[PDB]
């Protein structure tokens, strides 16, 4: 299962 | 910007039996960008039902994708992979050497 | 043994050519079991492993939502990094992440990561304490300050420890049968003659798994690394890698010669020999 839940570099 | 010269690698799935059903695998490797330009080649000629594995890459960042389809070797056909790229002044051709 | 999940991302710019193209690729180990092509038709994340197609629309369905926010976020990313970097509109550029975790023969968490590139060569990367950064560059000092006031570390460390070696576990048993399985190499030697003085002596390593393996020649016990040819070890397409190694022998002391193979797969070290 992968990451969610935000990021934005 | 970086680039990277594809490794080149025609094999076969299983030991190439004349007259049985295998597959033809083009492996290049360790390339950069990921624009890359793969045939397989039967007798000089291309190959339509050419299929490829989704682009991944190595440690170093370096790109890898795996070239196949359903093929059944013979003692006369002759097969290849020509491999383009920005790093490749020309399309480099490798035949497919059974043995080896 | 010890296991990894794996997520590998690509992210590339085709200017005045539509959306940038965005690919994503999950790996148990060395097995590949799901896939997002922001190209492809379903657009949705599908399944590239038998043991992950029957997980439920629920499964599916959350796996395809956050794979489109990865989509949209590296789309953003693209342009950002023209910024950092003063390149043209018209360039094509690449970005691509990695991340995953892994654990020991306890299936307890033993190590997690989160690496970063533009353009080929290292951008930013999570430390190994999973709590700072480590940028490569000017450029990166920025977005390494960024996520240092959005504590960023805090939120992958989160999915790290948990969501992640969660998981890695639970698709361990959901494809016990491939996951946890061992083939071992396959060998054998083969003997051409380049010329009449002259012989190639090949080894041979077909239909093992995992990819990690050793191919090693010898003269009298003498290592020959730096006169061997090895390959890359390559994908057969069926889940298990090939691998060879070749000497050339003055066509007479193929006795002197011999192959090493090592792979966890094999009780002991085969030594071939040719005679």
């Amino acid at each position: 299962m992968i990451l969610g839940g935000v990021f934005x570099v | 910007m970086i680039q990277r010269t594809p490794k080149i690698q025609v094999y076969s799935r299983h030991p190439a039996e004349n007259g049985k059903s295998n597959f033809l695998n083009c492996y290049v490797s360790g390339f950069h960008p990921s624009d890359i330009e793969v045939d397989l080649l039967k007798n000089g000629e291309r190959i339509e039902k050419v299929e490829h594995s989704d682009l991944s890459f190595s440690k170093d960042w370096s790109f890898y994708l795996l070239y196949y389809t359903e093929f059944t070797p013979t003692e006369k056909d002759e097969y290849a992979c020509r491999v383009n790229h920005v790093t490749l002044s020309q399309p480099k051709i490798v035949k497919w050497d059974r043995d080896m | 043994g010890s296991h990894s999940m794996r997520y590998f991302f690509t992210s590339v710019s085709r200017p005045g050519r539509g959306e940038p193209r965005f690919i994503a690729v999950g790996y148990v180990d060395d097995t590949q079991f799901v896939r997002f092509d922001s190209d492809a038709a379903s657009q949705r994340m599908e399944p590239r492993a038998p043991w992950i197609e029957q997980e439920g629309p629920e499964y599916w369905d959350g796996e395809t939502r956050k794979v489109k926010a990865h989509s949209q976020t590296h789309r953003v990313d693209l342009g950002t990094l023209r910024g950092y970097y003063n390149q043209s509109e018209a360039g094509s550029h690449t970005v691509q992440r990695m991340y995953g975790c892994d654990v020991g023969s306890d299936w307890r968490f033993l190590r997690g990561y989160h690496q970063y590139a533009y353009d080929g060569k290292d951008y930013i990367a999570l430390k190994e304490d999973l709590r700072s950064w480590t940028a490569a560059d000017m450029a990166a000092q920025t977005t390494k300050h960024k996520w240092e006031a959005a504590h960023v570390a805090e939120q992958l460390r989160a999915y790290l420890e948990g969501t992640c070696v969660e998981w890695l576990r639970r698709y361990l048993e959901n494809g016990k049968e491939t996951l946890q399985r061992t083939d071992a190499p396959k060998t054998h030697m083969t003997h051409h003659a380049v010329s009449d003085h002259e012989a190639t002596l090949r080894c041979w390593a077909l239909s093992f798994y995992p990819a990690e393996i050793t191919l090693t020649w010898q003269r009298d016990g003498e290592d020959q690394t730096q006169d061997t040819e090895l390959v890359e070890t390559r994908p057969a397409g069926d889940g298990t890698f090939q691998k060879w190694a070749a000497v050339v022998v003055p066509s007479g002391q193929e006795q002197r010669y011999t192959c090493h193979v090592q792979h966890e797969g094999l009780p002991k070290p085969l030594t071939l020999r040719w005679e």
